[PDB]
């Protein structure tokens, strides 16, 4: 079976559709891949302008929308590593 | 209802006009329930290019995953 | 069912998943579902990581949808069952 | 009813099926589906001139076709 | 389900559809599929450059059925 | 009635043509499909095709790339056609 | 979860963001098992900002979504 059930409230990133990459924390999902998610922020921006990288808290991505969620080795709550802003930006899944 | 408006129009003119700029213009033979239509000696049009794209003969199974509106009577 | 079973065989073989946005992930397959989304565990970016958007993942779940190809090498598939099970299988999904 | 009895009586014949993506195919229908899935034998592909001549059957896939004609 | 559409049984309403198409008209019959009869039926298409400019790019199509698998939102007008 | 997804199966083990979506073809030994037009090829041969502008005369050249693979998944929402080479 | 939470978050401000990168701003009064919404008092507006029209109801084809944003609570 391939649940989402060990990325449960531990911090993520995921790739939408559009190719906006998202760290965020994984608070609920369904069997449709509808993302519950809390404490988003982008990645391409936070190399200019650290306090805009944060978008929101609480938000829901709709599952058709939703490419790729991955596990990160978060340390604890306030803490991850790198980040980018020189590399030929990520497409869609449309081609 | 709407799918009775649709049955109305078996034999009529009809204008059956998709999501893209494309339109088909011909009589209505009938339909099944996900409305994939039967259309006899078919006009195709796109609207953007303001042209036909071809005079069909015979009859035509338009699909209707494509179908966004229905006309009865055509254009005018 | 076919490629949901055949996705089953290759559990615990190195693949390489390549996607609608051009990236291409080398890893470990963990899972499969009936969609045939792919959790893969010990992810690394293949050809380069020219997309250095995860770095700090190890193992991601892939939404099914956003599949564009998956790698596989020839040891790892009996090319009589897939041919097999096939004819047998175009004959049941529409009788 | 109407779209099966279509189906069984265009079997053989010539026509002209598009796609979504707007490419044209002629040809002789040799066999389609329920789910609008096609065989055609002889098939030419259209969109700006010529593009391709096809030297057996091909196979399209019936959630990317747009329509299917009779051609005459 | 969720909207009852008797309320808006009579009126002008606004609908987007999946394509990028605006139709607005008289709503006059309606069923569980979302699938829609509209009387006065105005379509109007979306170009790079018709904008707030969306009146140029109007069409009129009378009696029509707006087929319930492409409405995207439904609003009153 | 042979379906077309029947008749597609008679070539089965044999070296099939497939025109994908985005400009590129395969061409390799089709050892199973399902309905939706999942496949997996054996000894596949992917070319993309693009197309080079020149940026003073609008002027399209046509150029391509390939890549080899032993076996490969497709999944079928790729897939516009089939046929032989 | 998350349909439990739509659930729940009837008669919250919510933000949509639709497939055709058009912003709804409204208050939640109903969804369904499908994620189709209804909203009271809205603002429909363009990616870059263009404000094209307001209304007192409308309803969301669930199908249609980008995603919603929430209130922080």
């Amino acid at each position: 079976t391939s649940a989402l059930e060990n990325y449960i409230n531990r911090t993520v990133a995921v790739i939408t559709s559009d190719g906006r990459m998202i760290v965020g924390t994984l608070k609920g999902f369904d069997q449709t891949i509808n993302l519950i998610l809390d404490e988003s922020h982008e990645r391409v921006f936070s190399s200019s302008q650290g306090v805009e990288q944060v978008v929101l808290g609480l938000y829901i991505v709709r599952g058709d929308n939703v490419a790729v969620i991955g596990e990160i080795d978060e340390e604890t709550d306030s803490a991850l590593d790198l980040g980018n802003i020189r590399a030929e930006p990520l497409n869609s899944v449309a081609h | 209802l709407p799918l009775e408006l649709v049955d109305k129009c078996i034999g009529s003119r009809i204008h059956i006009v998709m999501k893209s700029d494309k339109e088909i213009v011909g009589t209505l033979l009938g339909f099944d329930d996900f409305v994939n239509m039967v259309l006899e000696d078919v006009t195709e049009f796109e609207i953007t290019p303001e042209g036909r794209r071809i005079t069909k003969l015979d009859q035509i199974l338009l699909n209707g995953n494509n179908i966004t509106m229905l006309v009865p009577g055509g254009e005018g | 069912m076919l490629f949901y079973s055949f996705f089953k065989s290759l559990v615990g073989k190195d693949v390489v998943v390549e996607l609608k946005n051009d990236l291409s992930i080398c890893g470990t397959l963990h899972s499969v579902d009936q969609y045939l989304n792919i959790k893969l565990t010990d992810i690394s970016v293949t050809d380069p990581e020219k997309y250095p958007h995860m770095l700090s993942v190890k193992n991601c779940f892939i939404r099914g949808s956003v599949v564009r190809y998956v790698q596989l090498p020839a040891d790892e598939v009996d090319t009589q069952l897939l041919q097999d099970a096939a004819r047998k299988e175009a004959l049941q999904q529409k009788q | 009813q109407t779209p099966s009895d279509f189906l069984k009586q265009i079997i053989g014949r010539p026509v002209v099926v598009k796609l979504n993506s707007g490419v044209d195919y002629r040809g002789v229908l040799a066999c389609l589906d329920g789910y609008m899935n096609i065989a055609l034998e002889q098939t030419e592909e259209y969109v700006n001139g010529q593009l391709k001549n096809k030297y057996g059957d091909a196979f399209i896939r019936g959630n990317n076709v747009l329509y299917i004609s009779t051609q005459k | 389900s969720i909207l009852d559409l008797s309320k808006y049984i009579d009126k002008t309403i606004r609908v987007k559809f999946q394509g990028g198409r605006e139709a607005s008209g008289i709503l006059k019959g309606f069923d569980p599929l979302l699938n829609l009869v509209l009387d006065g039926t105005i379509e109007y298409m979306r170009d790079p450059d018709d904008q707030y400019k969306l009146t140029e790019d109007t069409r009129q199509l009378g009696l029509v059925v707006c087929r319930g698998t492409s409405v995207v939102l439904i609003c009153p007008q | 009635v042979e379906e077309p997804l029947d008749l597609i199966r008679l070539s089965l083990d044999e070296r099939i043509y497939v025109k994908m979506r985005n400009d590129r073809e395969l061409r390799g030994r089709l050892h199973a499909y399902d309905q939706h037009l999942n496949m997996i090829l054996g000894d596949v041969e992917e070319t993309v095709t693009t197309i080079e502008i020149d940026e003073e005369t609008y002027e399209e050249i046509y150029k391509s790339t390939k890549r080899n693979i032993p076996m490969l998944f497709v999944r079928g929402d790729g897939v516009v056609l089939v046929a032989p080479p | 979860l998350p349909l439990s939470l739509l659930k729940t978050a009837q008669n919250h401000p919510m933000l949509v963001e639709l497939k055709n990168g058009e912003t709804y701003n409204g208050h939640l009064v109903s969804c369904d098992n499908w994620m189709n919404i209804n909203l009271r008092e809205v603002i429909c507006t363009s990616r870059d900002g263009d404000k094209f029209w307001r209304m007192p109801e409308c309803y969301i084809r669930g199908s249609t979504i980008k995603y919603l944003r929430i209130p922080d609570e």
